[PDB]
């Protein structure tokens, strides 16, 4: 994230940051115990992990909880030939369920309808260990970001829109990350970090996956 | 009052009643609250909370 500001330990307790081969090389968001929602672009197949309660990836804070990935569930219309940037949406099964608390909580997903009222607020919070400057390295401490939603003509001067949107700014490593809008102290999942570059950035719709999200992640 | 004025002061989720009246609501993790208006937790760690 660039031109954010340091986030307070247990501030954004559904982030996750997903490690590869590399570290911190995409977000995500705690749906429930066992399941992550992020990008499809940064899930390849390979072996990730998946760490929540993060703060410092340099600091062993005694908040973090590694898992390892089991299933992973890009959206059914996501085809990486072709866009790679639309339909930019995944799910991971994780192989042992998280301990929530006050470092690890799941981010609110509400119906279709009010999560794209939520949208309509017109701010929102984006977090991730993405790069400080447009070529600078990973941020050490969870960065975020209040990012205003911008309007379709104003955007559009550059998208597959109906399942995205523009606002700003979000930078190489936070895709897959929250966009987040807070009502009356409670956050609520409104669209996932798809791209920025020129650290507006684009975003996708999560109100449009949420029907999608609570079946694969149910429960059982 | 109705949902289309400040979502019928509910602080969640808002739907009109069959008498003109509104029916406040929360999300899963939350029960409605004594003032028929806020939501508050039902479990330890509700979603969407800092805690800290
Ligand atoms: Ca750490």
């Amino acid at each position: 994230v660039v031109g954010g500001e340091d986030a307070k330990p247990g501030q954004f307790p559904w982030q996750v940051v997903l490690n590869g081969k590399v570290d911190a090389f995409c977000g995500g968001s705690i749906v429930n115990e066992k399941w992550i929602v992020t990008a499809a672009h940064c899930v390849t197949g390979v072996k990730i992990t998946v760490v929540a309660g993060e703060h410092n990836i340099e600091e062993t804070e005694h908040t973090e909880q590694k898992r390892n990935v089991i299933r992973i569930i890009p959206h059914h219309n996501y085809n990486a030939a072709i866009n790679k940037y639309n339909h930019d949406i995944a799910l991971l099964e994780l192989d042992e369920p998280l301990v929530l608390n006050s470092y690890v909580t799941p981010i609110c997903i509400a119906d279709k309808e009010y999560t794209n009222i939520f949208l309509k607020f017109g701010s929102g919070y984006v977090s991730g260990w993405g790069r400080v400057f447009h070529k600078g390295r990973s941020a050490l401490v969870l960065q975020y970001l209040r990012v205003p939603l911008v309007d379709r003509a104003t955007c559009l001067r550059s998208t597959i829109y109906n399942n995205m949107f523009c606002a700003g700014d979000s930078c190489q490593g936070d895709a897959g990350g929250p966009h987040v809008t807070e009502v009356e102290g409670t956050s609520f999942l409104t669209g996932i970090i798809s791209w920025g570059e020129e650290c507006y950035g684009i975003y996708t719709k999560v109100s449009r996956y949420v029907n999608w999200i609570k079946e694969k992640t149910k429960l059982t | 009052v109705t949902c289309n004025i400040k979502n019928g002061r509910c602080e969640q989720f808002c739907k009109n009643s069959a008498d003109n009246k509104v029916v406040c609501s929360c999300t899963e993790g939350y029960r409605l609250a004594e003032n028929q208006k806020s939501c508050e937790p039902a479990v330890p760690f509700p979603c969407g909370r800092v805690s800290v």
